[PDB]
């Protein structure tokens, strides 16, 4: 089957893959602790697409396939103590000194360190695949690591591989509050990167991502622990079709969705959204159908983004439904009525990749996901682009970025570069309007 | 009825089995191969060339699935299109073929192996048949070294690739290097008795010498292998 | 026609485990022993619906029939046609043979002798060891010896496992075979020579899953299922046990065979199961094929084979084979059928082949044995347990002889 | 089935002993501090084989078959302390004096006094005994007991019995340190018994044990509880054949391994070696494969002694395999690229007796176990000869030995039967070559 590589970069991409194997592992009948099954039984669903079979004894680990690059060690140390004997610890890569909000150490510093240890732990994993056919790194786009060693390493999969999809799973910085000072900097120094050698930029925002889980899983504080749960339930859904083989599977691998969902080399951010967002209380009364569900997955406050989607143009869209439905006719038709409530893009006719898993999610009995390829990713954009302006007027920080082996030369263009990424958008709302 | 159509239903089944195992085990790609050439050669026979290319094309791509790729086993079909071709009289394709074997050869171990020089002998007499002589000396010279590396000097296929050196000098009238290789021929293969080489090549060493030392205006030696060349043709009838 | 079995040797008992589970299979009966075709051959008909086997579970090292007896077919075998005795004729011919056989060698004549006189009509012995043990090779001498002083008419097929020639597998193993491969030439009728290295490469291309000493067995447990299987599933040319000693044995010492099976419920369409029952790597040993005539092969061909094909393979396939000189154009090879395949088969395929290529086995052995008895390599384990030089130099002399008499055969 | 005692001389055979039965007793799911089984069920595997039916009521102790001795009274109050009612107490016979590095107090003094009590519990383990194949003598070849005691009792068992075989598994003198001065002398008093009244002497030396601990379970001082384990792990392997009787299990009998190992009556001096050394901290997917841990069987820094095995002549080699194996025809082939490696004796065609064991080791679950009768245990015990003469040029320590009732007559005879036992691995090396 189509094996997949989830590369972990940075803090907040090991976080997510730290829950996200959770979830993975759990999906398919895995002890998350051990990597080892159930005595005798073999996983449900196709283990193959992200696991690797490690003891020919059928009761032996799954080692996945999942690298974790980060340049602090006490991330994946966090990892070490809550997966065992899961992942292959040749793997679990790990450094001392950190990056600390620098592109320029990720990138270009002790992140060029990891490159050689790095790729050769992913010719590990892909020479270990049956044919690999896509590649999702998990990172941010706020920090040192993440969105440092996230533009390195994709810059450097591509340049080396470049027949496989890289869907960078990415969170980007919350607009209500930074949670790194230089953070509107590294956003743009990755946006070279996730624009240019990425073939599709999966975001996420931690604003969007406390509302949907303070207002939606209604819990008071959402700790990072359940940022990372309604990503990962995400990331655990649209992978739904890459890893089930089923009834009526829909199996989209990544580059079966990235064509249905990159219409133009310049247009691949995309957002997401997930349904429904009930809380795991067992609110089963209150279940929501397709119908329904639906109206619940195009809420201006329901996708993982600062943005309000309703408010601009979806240029490409993808609802992937995963679980028991007993309703193919009533599905597809409420997107008929969301053909007409949503605002497309004729530029596009139509656009709904619409994928059917029937092996339910973990938390959901019937749950939906969408990758709506918003116009509205540039309005994310353009905080990002007006929040570097007003520290570059000033050229803020200091030599940081400068000492480390970047020029002011080169920092313009990366401005430029996501200047070109944001009026991509600009170019295909009004022509798409 | 027929012998050939008889031949052909044997070799189907046989190949319909190596492809069924092959499905139950996509690993065994090796010995779909071995079937594969002998349907292959019999559609030639029959002139069905788009059959025989199918089943090669479908070798390949089993190939080309492998999850741990063996470029020996690719370069071996290559080489096997590249003879169809041959066969087929589409010759600058039968060039293109052999040439795509030794590219993926040299770009992995496998410069000095067994297929390598068998491919860059027959890449040879291609190219003397696209009156490229150069070319053809180059690629005929390295699988002579290499036969001398992996066989004896004393070996059938080092004296065939000095014979084929030897009918490339002689067609574009070098008499004395063509003299040297059908000598150095004749010399290994005289020494060389058994199932291990038919006395029909050795018979074709003479009839090349012979003509060989008639154009070097030496009618007498001519003359004398001639005849041993005849006595031999004469002698396997028994 | 009733066909006593002796299972000797952790490697024969081994065998019995993967024999009487096939033998259970081809009669249909459960493994219980109770009905779930001739079935008088090989089972003791007890009651009306219970069929004890007519085998003797003789076994030093008592936890091989640990396993048989403990976990699925204790009710099977009946416990008077057995014997479990500590120590465990340990590795060595004098134990098996004189330590720890005479202890025992009177308790197997008269277990043999209470199941052979349940029998109205007894034909044969289908004694399965190694030669290459102490308990299979040792014991497996020994009974050889009694067997015959007891019944001097009766057809004794031993069904031997050679050691490998890849390594040794156990020490002093090339002195087990020469000391046993002596007591074969001498009381049994034809001897089946299996081995290892085959049954490992032969088993690998069979199934998509490393084998085991189980899954090699059945490869085994079919050639001793399929020898005996015209005797008891009869068919159209009927051939009995005495027939594979005035068929398949010209001179007297060449009896020692080299039987392969094809098909390796699996249907084969035959014309290419000729082909795959006589290729020179589904025979089961090492022998050679460069410089080695057959001298007389067999076919028992079992299940949906029909008698016309084999006029047109079989006599395709004996112009394809090397037989001696002074074997006949188209004959050398005698033939069989069987009117019910094997349970999980379709058509099935034998062929007991006797060849001077098993000399090569009897060469590699002598030529182990030639550094290994000179030098004292091993020796006082003999000699200090019973057996002395001379009566083991007697024994390299009579299969420097047999390796000869293949020579002498060509 | 065949029994076997573990007689445990010595304080350095005692706290192998002391760990034997630790293993052995976990090994076969028994209590190793109470001697009872897990309550109603019976032991996994064959029990019989080293132990004893103790009260009929089948959750009752099982008493090993082990008779413990030394002349010291602090080592088995060790041990009574350490095993509760595991062993039968009158079986455990201890003194209070101690024998000291003092041959002539083991074999003829202090341990000639315990000889009518010792001997008076083996014909009690002998007669309890189904039909007993084999007496596993633990001791040192150093000390006064173990050595001294270890010649006495061996001579004093084959000449009772003769009709079993004594596999001495012992401890030679480390050459990097004598850990007792009459040490040179203590080995060649007892190769006089060891070579000529023990069918087999399995030998272990105390600097290889230090490097295949510290190079190898990586840890940084091993102590004796960690020489007792190797040495433990090793003889819970060559007695792994004996105990268990499984799926296709190759019993083998001492006998049995010694009809296999013990060439002529002069060259039963065996080395061994264990794989994995892989160090139990769980390195899971650093575990093993049967290609390559013997690949690490035989390196020169692999067998449990001081000599160098590659840079000299296997003779006899026993590879006992323990454990979960997938893979038969990749067994076998392995050693035959060892059979070509290795240095093997022609003078011997082909020695390789392969065991298989289905039940896994506690530590390991693919274990190796190695039983390689070299000539180079020749040049271990032509150190133990050299440092003799060094001894007796001067006639070292002084009366000790002379006046418990040895003479210098004696004392020769035994250095020349050390010389006939060092010859004759030099008659069988260069024979061998
Ligand atoms: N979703 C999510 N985001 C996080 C988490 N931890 C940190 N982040 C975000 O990730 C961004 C950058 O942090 P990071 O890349 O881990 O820094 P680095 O390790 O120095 O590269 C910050 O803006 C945080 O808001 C987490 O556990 N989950
Ligand atoms: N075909 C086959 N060979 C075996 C089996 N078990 C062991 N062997 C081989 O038989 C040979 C002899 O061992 P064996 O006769 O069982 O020892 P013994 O019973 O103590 O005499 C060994 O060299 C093994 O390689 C088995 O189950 N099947
Ligand atoms: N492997 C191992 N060797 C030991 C241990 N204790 C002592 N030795 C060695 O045993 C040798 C002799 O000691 P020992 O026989 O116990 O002295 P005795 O009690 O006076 O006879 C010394 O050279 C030590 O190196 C132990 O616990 N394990």
């Amino acid at each position: 089957v189509n094996n997949t590589i989830v590369v972990s970069i940075g803090q907040a991409g090991n976080q997510i893959a730290a829950s996200f194997w959770k979830t993975v592992c759990l999906e398919h009948g895995i002890d998350p602790l051990t990597g080892q099954t159930a005595p005798g039984v073999a996983p449900r669903g196709n283990w193959s697409s992200f696991f690797s079979k490690l003891g020919e004894s059928s009761s032996g680990s799954y080692v996945p396939r999942a690298i974790m690059v980060d340049l602090e060690p006490s991330v994946i140390d966090n990892v070490k103590a809550t997966s065992g004997s899961l992942f292959n610890p040749a793997n679990l890569i790990s450094r001392t000194e950190g990056a600390g909000g620098n592109f320029a150490v990720g990138y270009l510093g002790a992140g060029r360190e990891v490159l050689p240890e790095v790729m050769s732990r992913l010719d590990y994993e892909i020479d270990k695949c049956d044919n690999v056919g896509g590649i999702i790194v998990l990172h941010a786009i706020g920090g040192g690591t993440g969105s440092g060693f996230g533009a390195l390493l994709i810059e450097s999969l591509k340049e080396k591989y470049g027949e496989i999809p890289v869907l960078s799973c990415a969170v980007l910085p919350s607009p209500q509050v930074s949670s790194v000072v230089t953070e509107p900097y590294n956003t743009v120094f990755a946006l070279n990167t996730l624009r240019r050698s990425a073939d599709a930029c999966l975001i996420f925002d931690n604003e969007a991502l406390f509302d949907l889980a303070h207002r939606k899983w209604n819990i008071e504080s959402p700790t990072v622990d359940d940022l990372n749960l309604l990503i990962t339930e995400a990331l655990a859904g649209i992978t739904a079709s890459m890893r089930f083989s089923g009834f009526l599977t829909v199996e989209i691998t990544l580059r079966e969705l990235l064509t249905n969902l990159v219409p133009q080399p310049s247009l691949h951010f995309l957002m997401c959204a997930f349904a429904p967002l009930t809380p795991p209380d067992r609110s089963k009364f209150e279940e929501l159908g397709i119908e329904e569900m639906i109206k619940s997955l195009f809420d201006n406050g329901s996708v993982f983004a600062a943005c309000s989607p309703m408010e601009g143009r979806f240029l490409s869209t993808a609802v992937l439904y995963r679980g028991i439905m007993e309703d193919k006719p009533l599905a597809d038709a409420a997107l008929a009525a969301m053909r007409e409530k949503l605002p497309l893009t004729y530029w596009i006719p139509t656009a709904f990749k619409i994928g059917y898993v029937e092996q339910p999610g973990i938390s959901h009995r019937k749950s939906m996901v969408l990758l709506a390829n918003n116009t509205e990713i540039a309005r994310v954009l353009d905080r990002i682009c007006h929040n570097f302006d007003k520290l570059w007027q000033r050229k803020a920080f200091a030599n940081w970025y400068l000492n480390e082996g970047m020029s002011e030369e080169q920092i313009n263009v990366l401005r430029a570069s996501a200047q070109e990424l944001v009026q991509s958008y600009q170019v295909a709302e009004e022509s798409g309007a | 009825d027929t012998a050939l159509e008889r031949q052909i239903a044997s070799a189907s089944r046989s190949v319909e089995e190596a492809r069924r195992l092959a499905y139950h085990d996509p690993i065994r790609v090796g010995a779909l191969v071995e079937q594969i050439s002998v349907l292959a050669d019999l559609r030639q026979k029959e002139g069905d060339f788009r059959k025989a290319e199918s089943l090669y094309r479908e070798a390949l791509f089993r190939a080309q699935e492998l999850r741990k790729q063996d470029p020996d086993l690719l370069t071996g079909i290559y080489s096997l299109l590249a003879h169809l071709y041959d066969r087929w009289g589409r010759m600058d394709k039968a060039a293109e073929f052999y040439e795509l074997a030794l590219k993926i050869s040299a770009e992995n171990g496998l410069e000095e192996s067994d297929k390598v020089a068998t491919i860059k002998n027959n890449l040879a007499m291609i190219f003397k048949q696209l009156r490229k002589f150069e070319r053809a000396e180059g690629y005929y010279c390295e699988a002579l070294e290499t036969f001398q590396r992996l066989d004896g000097e004393q070996s059938a296929r080092v004296a065939s690739v000095y014979n084929n050196l030897g009918v490339l000098y002689y067609s574009h009238m070098d008499v004395d290097r063509a003299q040297v290789m059908h000598e150095r021929a004749l010399a290994i293969r005289q020494n060389l008795h058994e199932g291990q080489m038919d006395p029909a090549d050795l018979s074709q060493t003479f009839i090349n010498l012979g003509a060989v030392y008639k154009a070097a205006g030496d009618f007498q030696k001519a003359e004398a292998c001639v005849d041993r060349a005849k006595r031999i043709r004469a002698a396997m009838n028994g | 026609r009733e066909i006593l079995s002796i299972h000797v040797g952790q490697c024969g008992n081994q065998i019995a485990d993967s024999f009487w589970r096939l033998a259970l299979r081809e009669h249909g009966l459960t493994e219980a022993g109770t009905l779930k075709s001739n079935m008088e051959v090989f089972f003791h008909k007890v009651r009306d619906g219970k069929y004890v086997p007519r085998a003797v579970l003789v076994d030093l090292e008592p936890g091989v029939i640990a396993r048989i007896e403990g976990g699925d077919m204790s009710q099977l075998f009946d416990e008077s046609s057995i014997v479990r005795k500590i120590p465990g004729a340990a590795n060595n011919w004098a134990r098996g043979y004189n330590v720890e056989g005479e202890k025992v060698i009177d308790q197997i004549m008269n277990v043999i002798d209470s199941a052979v006189e349940k029998t109205k009509g007894l034909q044969g012995f289908l004694m399965t060891h190694s030669i290459g043990g102490g308990s299979g090779s040792g014991l497996g001498s020994l009974i050889l010896e009694r067997l015959r002083q007891a019944y001097p008419k009766k057809r004794i097929f031993t069904f031997s496992v050679v050691p490998s020639p890849l390594i040794s597998d156990s020490a002093v193993e090339p002195y087990n075979a020469i000391l046993t491969l002596q007591r074969i030439l001498d009381n049994a009728d034809g001897a089946v020579l299996l081995d290892n290295e085959a049954l490992f490469r032969i088993a690998k291309a069979k199934l998509n899953r490393s084998p085991n000493y189980m899954d090699l067995n059945n490869i085994i447990a079919l050639i001793v299922s399929s020898v005996t299987a015209s005797l008891r599933f009869p068919g159209k040319l009927n051939t009995d046990l005495s027939e594979f000693v005035t068929n398949l044995v010209p001179f007297p010492g060449n009896h020692f065979l080299t039987a392969s099976f094809a098909p390796m419920q699996v249907r084969t369409n035959f014309p290419d199961l000729a082909r795959e029952t006589f290729a020179q790597d589904n025979f089961t040993a090492a022998i050679d094929w460069q410089q080695g005539v057959y001298l007389a092969a067999s076919a028992l061909f079992r299940g949906d084979v029909k008698a016309k094909d084999v006029d047109e393979n079989m006599a395709t396939i004996r112009k394809s084979l090397n037989y001696a000189s002074y074997m006949p154009a188209s004959g050398g090879l005698k033939l069989g059928y069987a009117e019910t395949a094997p349970e999980g088969f379709a058509s099935s395929g034998l062929a007991l082949v006797n060849h001077t290529g098993i000399a090569a086995v009897f060469e590699r052995l002598i030529a182990q044995f030639d550094i290994m008895f000179d030098n004292h390599a091993y020796t006082h384990w003999y000699e200090n347990a019973g057996v002395s030089r001379d009566m083991m130099a007697k024994a390299r002399n009579q299969i420097a002889t047999l390796a000869q008499s293949y020579r002498d055969a060509s």
